[PDB]
């Protein structure tokens, strides 16, 4: 209803600007121990965007100078989209253990974890035990039979991280375990990140 | 199933020089057979470290047990000499035995040492920071979780070189 | 060695790091003889009143546990580095240039390579477009250039340039009837460093 | 941490500069891109003039933190900064980089600034060596970034906090565990 939002909606959201809208949210996975929110909107958005800077191309589908620009720009960002999505999908390569944990905590919607990732990860995983087929099923596992108790990849979450400031230059006292005491605008005082899988999703802070 | 690692077994394996309390039976991968299951109350054993992982710390089956390494006189001067203790290979890993360890000696010292040693690489490797030359320079007074950081901090100033021009 | 031959079974990949002849399947006869040489004694003594229930047995249990985890982890790196290995050539080129070799496929194997390259298919298809446009991500890197022409190469053997052509000759002068669907597979798995 | 992942950052940074062309065989992106008149300076990302100066089209000039006296009292007052310094662009040692390549052709004085450029790169550098030399009792709620740059904080990244879990394990155990009159592990 109440139109002119930063989406695909009435108001012109520039290529640089689709850059902004989620290259932070990438460089955070960058820099991370554990699995960070899904999102899904960029699958419509780029191949949208894409798309329609394409066909602004084709039409001049022979130059030499701006033809080439706007491929130029298009292939950055298919660096950026493929670069998320690889990381992600080493993470959750690993982590197929207790990721399936949390979803079926609650099997989030598109924030934590994409659906793709979950058939994805099941498929992956009974390749794993229909591989294990092949070596002691005569003997396979009396007991930790299927996806096992023990057998995890990717729990810790104490890989001390750096974080960006950004918000009230005093001590904005907020939502970490620790004595964020001393916490400003422009400043760090580094932490682990465990205490603070608050902020990222609250936005309040960055990592660098 | 562990705090993974390619090194995922070298674990549960330093032999110890445990000694015994009471009564034992059939040793098994010792010289015994259908010839002991019964021994005396104090003997030292050499001993691995996956079936005494979950072996009791209070209940004495075995006893108060150290290696002679682990035994705490040098281990005393080295948090005094958390300075220039030096390593070499006669024990190559040295760093997080205690990891599994500490509850086990009834004497209550063995990480404060540890973390005192560590804590000189917080001091140590400010000379560590760059690839000057050739193959290799320093390669063992290592254990082999400094191995990798260390390996490590190389590749990256030596990837900064190619960053610092077209290079 | 006593748990130790990964060391050795992975140094099948000794000297294939990026000047590899070709690969096979070590490392499972001998070792996976152990899987079902042992379980008879782990056990033997089941639900016996061999010992009615006392401390006798406790570290045996565990005699087995290791084995096991021994056994079954080191597997576990055993393809794991292989799906690693070829997932980076495979990031190289589609399944256009398959492996070297195609007989270093440890038998469920199958299971693994079919379902890597097809759960990722799968993740192409919702990648790309919503349809899906498996998008080219990591070769011919050509700007907009040239469509049909033939190059220069160096000296590259596996032969699995079936792409439009009648025979390219993927070598060193495989300078032919050359499209660009032709030559659409191999970068940097060893070839042209230099046209 | 890299070469030029880093680029994908400080590269689309923004000068403006002069091309030869007014608007070109195309007229002008649908985007923040201003008119193009030659004989007039422009305002551009700096992957292009990259992409332009050695397709032979335009000329350029730099910023103007790219200057002798900035970077003479920047240093000095480098010196005593305690902590952190004037920070011109805050990635301009990848800027800089980039322009010294090929701008040299008709930049001015482009050998006395890679001088100091150099001379205060080290002297940040060393110093971000030195801060390490009082980080006692597990001091990880507490540091350093106020006028930080990146280019340097990712020659150290992978090193020591893959060890600094492990490392103070033993002591941010502490405040996360408990046990008898001892320290925990």
């Amino acid at each position: 209803g109440l139109e002119d939002e930063d989406d695909d909606d009435m108001e012109q959201i520039t290529a640089q600007k689709v850059l902004e809208i989620i290259e932070t949210a990438w460089i955070n996975e960058m820099c991370a121990p554990e699995i960070l929110p899904s999102q899904t909107d960029m699958l419509e958005l780029m191949v949208s965007q894409v798309a329609h800077m394409e066909e602004q191309m084709r039409d001049l589908d022979k130059n030499d100078f701006r033809a080439v620009v706007h491929s130029m720009e298009l292939e950055r960002v298919r660096y950026i989209m493929a670069s998320y999505l690889r990381c992600r999908l080493q993470k959750i390569e690993t982590f197929t253990q207790h990721i399936l944990n949390q979803e079926e905590s609650r099997e989030p919607d598109d924030k934590r974890l994409s659906p793709e990732e979950t058939k994805f990860a099941q498929e992956f995983a009974s390749n794993v035990d229909e591989y294990f087929h092949k070596v002691a099923t005569q003997y396979m596992p009396n007991q930790q039979r299927g996806e096992a108790e023990q057998r995890i990849v990717t729990p810790n979450l104490m890989s001390h991280v750096f974080l960006k400031a950004n918000v009230a230059v005093p001590a904005v006292i907020v939502g970490v375990d620790d004595e964020e005491v001393d916490m400003a605008a422009g400043s760090q005082h580094i932490i682990p990140y465990q205490l603070v899988a608050d902020l990222i999703q609250n936005n309040q802070a960055q990592l660098i | 199933p562990n705090y993974y690692s390619i090194e995922d077994i070298f674990v549960t394996q330093e032999k110890v020089e445990c000694r015994v309390n009471t009564k034992l039976q059939r040793m098994g991968f010792l010289d015994s057979g259908a010839e002991s299951d019964d021994l005396e109350p104090g003997r030292t054993v050499n001993l691995p470290l996956w079936y005494i992982k979950e072996l009791k710390v209070n209940n004495a089956y075995f006893t108060v047990a150290v290696p002679d390494i682990y035994r705490n006189v040098h281990k005393a001067v080295c948090e005094a000499e958390t300075t220039h203790i030096e390593l070499g290979r006669l024990h190559p890993y040295f760093y997080e035995f205690g990891r599994y360890l500490t509850p086990y000696d009834r004497n209550h010292v063995i990480g404060r040492i540890i973390f005192e040693t560590l804590r000189q690489r917080v001091r140590h490797l400010l000379d560590i920071s760059k690839s000057d030359g050739q193959a290799a320079k320093a390669e063992h007074r290592l254990d082999n979780i400094e191995a990798k950081l260390h390996e490590a901090g190389v590749r990256t100033n030596s990837q900064y070189i190619e960053w610092l021009q077209m290079t | 060695m006593f748990g130790e031959k990964a060391f050795d079974l992975l140094k099948e990949l000794e000297r294939s790091s990026q000047t590899i002849p070709a690969f096979d399947d070590d490392g499972v006869r001998q070792v996976l003889e152990e899987i079902k040489a042992i379980f008879e004694e782990n056990v033997a003594q089941a639900s016996s009143y061999n010992a009615s229930g006392d401390r006798s047995l406790w570290p045996l249990l565990n005699f087995r546990h290791a084995a096991l985890q021994r056994n079954k982890r080191c597997l576990l790196a055993y393809l794991y580095e292989r799906c690693r290995r070829i997932k980076a050539l495979r990031w190289e080129f589609g399944p256009i240039i398959p492996g070297d070799i195609k007989q270093a496929l440890c038998e469920p194997e199958v299971t693994f390579f079919n379902n890597y390259s097809k759960s990722l298919a799968a993740y192409m298809c919702s990648a790309g477009y919503n349809q899906g446009l498996p998008i080219d991500l990591t070769n011919n890197l050509r700007p907009p250039k040239s469509l049909y022409i033939e190059v220069r190469c160096m000296e590259d053997y596996g032969k699995f340039e079936l792409d439009d052509g009648e025979v390219i000759h993927l070598k060193k002068n495989s300078q032919h009837y050359l499209p660009r669907a032709q030559v659409e597979s191999l970068v940097r798995q060893g070839i042209l460093h230099h046209i | 941490m890299d070469p030029s992942i880093i680029e994908f950052i400080g590269e689309k940074c923004m000068i403006s500069i002069i091309p030869n062309f007014s608007n070109e065989p195309l007229h002008l992106i649908y985007g923040p891109v201003g008119p193009f008149r030659a004989g007039f300076p422009v305002f551009v990302p700096l992957w292009m003039a990259t992409h332009l100066r050695k397709q032979q089209k335009c000329r350029i000039v730099p910023p103007e933190w790219m200057d002798m006296d900035i970077l003479e009292e920047i240093k000095e007052e480098e010196k005593r900064s305690k902590f952190f310094t004037k920070m011109p662009c805050e990635h301009y040692m990848v800027v800089a980089q980039l322009v010294m390549s090929t701008a040299p052709d008709d930049v001015p004085r482009c050998e006395e600034l890679r001088t100091v450029i150099k001379d205060i790169f080290d002297i940040r550098e060393s110093k971000l060596r030195t801060s390490i030399d009082a980080f006692i009792k597990g001091e990880g709620t507490y540091a350093k970034l106020d006028n930080l740059t990146l280019l340097e904080i990712h020659s150290v990244r992978p090193i020591l906090p893959y060890s600094l879990d492990h490392i103070a394990r033993y002591q941010r155990t502490a405040t996360a565990s408990q046990r008898d009159t001892s320290m925990l592990s």
